[PDB]
Order: C-alpha cells, then structure tokens, then sequence
C-alpha cells in the first residue's frame, strides 16, 4: 500500500 | 430572500485533517473502492449522508496497511464528511 | 420540502480530476492505481446518471481554469453538480502536476454569489488525496 | 480487528471555515437558537445528520445580521458539520 | 447500521459557557450566550444527557475538563457531548485568558484515549467564530 | 448582532  | 453563498456544498475526503490517505496500486485507493462499492448498491435509494456514513464504516472496518516498512505497516484510515447541504439529497425521481 | 428538487431535465455534470503523474521538482511519485479508480468512478457515476468529463495529469492552472469555465456554464436545468479530485495533497491544499493549489480556490468557483444556475442546488466534491502525514496506528 | 483512532467523531460547527459567527444579545447566537428548535421538536425521532442539516437550513434562510455598521448589515450564515461517525445516531430507544 | 444506543445512560454532556474575558485577550462579553447555555441545558436533559455547566473557564480549566471527562468510565453510556460557546479563530477556541486549539481538547476522546467510548458517538457542537471572512450571501 |  501506498499513501497519498 | 438571501442565501449564504457557502450554502449547499459538501465535501467527502477521504481522510481527516492531517493524516494520509491510502492507495493500493493494485486496487485502487481504499476512499474510492469503498464509494464505488456502497454507490453501486445504494446509490439510488439511500440519502447522501447514509451513503458517505456507510463508506466511512467500510474504509474503517475493511482495511489495514500492509507495508515491508513497518512505520507504514498495519495503519488504519477513517474519511471525513463535511457537509454544508440544507436538505437531504436522493439521485433519484 | 426537505429534499433538493431533482426534478430536472439532467441529473448534472460530472467532472473527474485524475492526476497520475507529476513533474519531479514536486517531489511527488507516480499514483499507481489511479486509473483503476478513474474507471470504476466514471462508470459508477455515469450509472448514476452524471455526464461524466475525466481530466488526466493537469496543471495547477488547468485545474483552475477547468473548474472556472465549469461553474460558468448553464446549469440551470441540472439538479446538481459533482467534481471528483484523485492526487496528491497536504492540508487545505492538492497538487497539480506542477504543484499546489488550495482546495478554497478551487471549490469557491461554485459559491452562490460566482455561479448563480447552482445556487440552492447540491454542489458535491469528493477527494481522494492526503491532508497531512499523520498515520493512524488504530485501536483494538 | 482495529478501529481508527479519529473514528466516530461528529463536529457540529456554527459557521464554515474562514468566517464568522453570529450572535444576537437578546436572543443568543443564530446556531444555537436553530440548533435547540429543531432538537425540541425533532431531537428524538430524526437522525442527527437530519437534524443538522435542517439546522443548516434554518440558519441559512431564517437569520440576515442587522447592524449600525453597515459593514456587518446584512450578512448570512451557514453552519458546517463534519462528520466521521460510522453509523446512524439516533437519541431514542 | 445504528450505533446501538441500549444502554443505562445516554452519556455526559459538557458545556463551556465563556462569557466574559480577561482584559488582556482584548476580548469583549459574549452577552446573548448564557440564554444559548440554559437552551442547550434543556435540550440536551430532554435528550437524556446528564449536562454540566462551567462558566468563563481559562485555557488549562477547559483542557483538564475534557481530560478528566475522557479518564471517566462510560462503558454504561451510549455516547458523549460536549458543547463550547466561545470567541475563536480557526482551529482554535477562547478561553478566559487566552486561545487553545480545538484538537488538543478532542484529541483526549481518540479510540487509543478513552476505551470506552471506542465504538461509541462523540459529539462536539462549537459555537465560536473561525476567521474573520463575512458571507454577504445573494439574491 | 455582534460576532465571535
């Protein structure tokens, strides 16, 4: 997962 | 006769002040699957509110971060509804 | 007399922001997964029965301008209008491709007062982006 | 498993960000006074985001300011909720 | 799809009622408020809440307030509220003899602060100014 | 009609  | 001219707006974020947001690169980011998701099934029968309420418990209750770094690793996320509406809103009829 | 009139010949127009890549100098790193997201809202609310627009990649300028000339077409028969923003963002604040501009500037197009075929009608905006680095650790 | 820390928060705001917030000497400020109306005849039987929003409404229509100062004459107001609730609240039962 | 409210009690209610400041906030009286705070004290013991009201509450009073309130046990409760009447500014709240910001005051009531209340509403009604700007609004 |  990544974060924005 | 007169109306405020910040009346009638609503804002959905998908996060709170502060804090990041998530994004799966496989699947998309966790606000939007969980909008998409509850619109498709609902979208037409149930009030803005209820909507974006029910997309706030999914993106809560769902998802957890997986991360090879731990500092990103096991994170949750809550959206944040900020609504200046003075009705309700159906998309329907 | 509680719920907006949708009693109108359109539901509204749609307008989808998806901003996937970003010159360096901005620090930012491709939005893997974006597009994903730009196609299952386009068809999500196009099904809604929006007139769905998406915009790819733009400027901090494009974003400005795009949103503007929106608020100063006719509206008069939509019931309402959504915009939907995919990018990168800090508080108050989203990036263009080139940069940040503040969610005030782009969302105040829309007031009562600078778009009168919308006053008293839902003006929706839904945004996908960071507010800050703040991580929730949870609970439980 | 967990549940996000900023989870199940609501803000009921009088006013939006950037503004100001209007109070009557004689008779109390204008979120308050719509606020306890709507809460007196609807606060059992509506759910909250139903009752915020017609407060919304209320002190968007029934208030105009009105000042020797022309400067504050005639000004409006709209409240501003912020929501990360994850379910319906309703005071009864 | 409704927070479950059977429960003994309906929860706490706090509200902060700052009517008048030290001179050096430059301040003025907040005249009108102490018939908001008896409205809202009726209100919201019609609701079921169990309501106190503190008056022209410093900085530190209202911040040990709302601490102490999270450090209660409210398994028993359904929720809680707490309402501030006050001057502001964005973000951040009056009390008698200075600002404090609106987070650290609700920051206390987190999931990973108050058990239980986790899984439970939280309520904050803010009666307060957030910036100067005025709506001239139209038509 | 005095602000906050």
């Amino acid at each position: 997962d990544e974060v924005d | 006769y007169k109306i405020p001219v910040e009346a009638d707006f609503l804002f959905a974020y998908s996060t709170v002040p502060g804090y990041v947001s998530m994004r799966s690169p496989g699947r998309g980011s966790w606000f939007v699957q969980a909008l998409c998701s509850i619109l498709e099934e609902h979208g037409k029968d149930l009030e803005i509110m209820q909507i974006l309420t029910r997309v706030n418990d999914r993106v809560a209750r769902h998802f957890e971060s997986c991360s090879d770094d731990p500092h990103f690793h096991e994170k949750k996320q809550i959206p944040c509804v900020v609504s200046m509406l003075t009705k309700e809103l159906y998309f329907s009829q | 007399t509680y719920q907006y009139n949708m009693n109108f010949e359109k539901l509204g127009k749609c307008i989808i922001i998806n901003n996937k890549n970003f010159d360096k100098v901005t620090g930012m790193g491709v939005r893997n997964g974006t597009d994903k997201d730009a196609e299952a809202l386009f068809k999500c609310f196009r099904s809604l029965g929006f007139d769905v627009i998406v915009y790819n990649d733009c400027s901090c300028a494009k974003m400005q301008d795009l949103l503007k000339k929106a608020s100063e077409e006719d509206h008069t028969n939509a019931a309402c209008f959504a915009c939907i923003l995919l990018s990168h963002g800090e508080e108050n604040v989203i990036y263009g491709k080139d940069g940040v501009t503040p969610i005030k500037d782009l969302t105040a197009h829309f007031r009562g007062d600078r778009c009168k075929t919308l006053l008293e009608k839902p003006k929706l905006f839904f945004i996908q982006a960071c507010r800050g680095t703040e991580l929730d650790d949870g609970i439980q």
